[PDB]
């Protein structure tokens, strides 16, 4: 998983 | 938002743009849901960082002041106590942000309706994700607010081996995963609007996607389950 923020 | 369309100006009046001060100006980094004239709900990982945060209500086009926007700063950040900045898949990815001043509520700036504590949506419930994130997986950030139909994928399915398996927890919500539509970098902290008996309510807070990309089949966008934090949310607002 990779957050949608770039984390 | 990948595979979406430009939302009808201010049709999601509780949607807000979380921006941090970069250099002389501001930059969009996350989305959020206004829940009180002075409180915004967003994702924890959007605010771990020690940055100067600003919130924009009534926004639509990030590159032009259409006159419906209100710009207020974030006075205090409250990350959920169990949040682990190194394990998004662990959950508890939610944070509240008390504003510097209270926004003036109007037709462009409205509070988002939250679900009843513990509400669990039936598989394939109609929802829309909204945000200024990337519109093409591995592309550019959106200038205008985007939206996309993102029906829910119940736990039974989402936690199945073919989907997210053990990565997803019961405290989360899955939507989409059809390969065409999903959230993307820049949509974090934003809302997942679901229609239940005519009423829309922010059921999720955009959290993550697969390392493989945004719109990846059987890897639906994952949101924090709002209905799972109602008690915490109320406590934070009451004692602050």
């Amino acid at each position: 998983a990779t957050t949608l923020x770039x984390v | 938002v990948v595979g979406g369309t430009e939302a009808q100006r201010n049709s999601w009046p509780s949607q807000i743009s979380l921006q941090y001060r970069s250099g002389s100006s501001w930059a969009h980094t996350c989305g959020g849901t206004l829940i009180r004239q002075n409180w915004v709900m967003t994702a924890a990982h959007c605010v771990d960082r020690e940055l100067t945060f600003r919130v924009v209500v009534g926004e639509h086009n990030l590159n032009q002041n259409n006159g419906t926007e209100q710009y207020v700063g974030v006075q205090k950040i409250v990350v959920h106590p169990y949040w682990n900045t190194d394990d998004v898949a662990a959950g508890y990815d939610i944070a509240l942000l008390r504003l510097a001043q209270s926004v003036t509520l109007n037709s462009y700036v409205q509070l988002g309706v939250l679900p009843r504590a513990g509400t669990i949506l039936a598989n394939n419930s109609p929802c829309y994700i909204t945000g200024w994130g990337l519109t093409r997986t591995n592309g550019q950030l959106a200038q205008t607010l985007q939206q996309a139909y993102l029906p829910t994928v119940d736990y039974a399915i989402c936690s199945s081996s073919s989907y997210w398996g053990s990565t997803v927890k019961n405290s989360m919500v899955c939507a989409g995963g059809d390969g065409v539509r999903s959230g993307c970098q820049g949509d974090s902290g934003g809302p997942l609007h679901c229609l239940v008996n005519g009423q829309y309510a922010v059921h999720g807070v955009t959290s993550f996607v697969s390392r493989l990309g945004c719109n990846v089949t059987r890897k639906p966008t994952v949101f924090t389950r709002v209905s799972a934090y109602i008690s915490w949310i109320n406590n934070v607002i009451a004692s602050n």
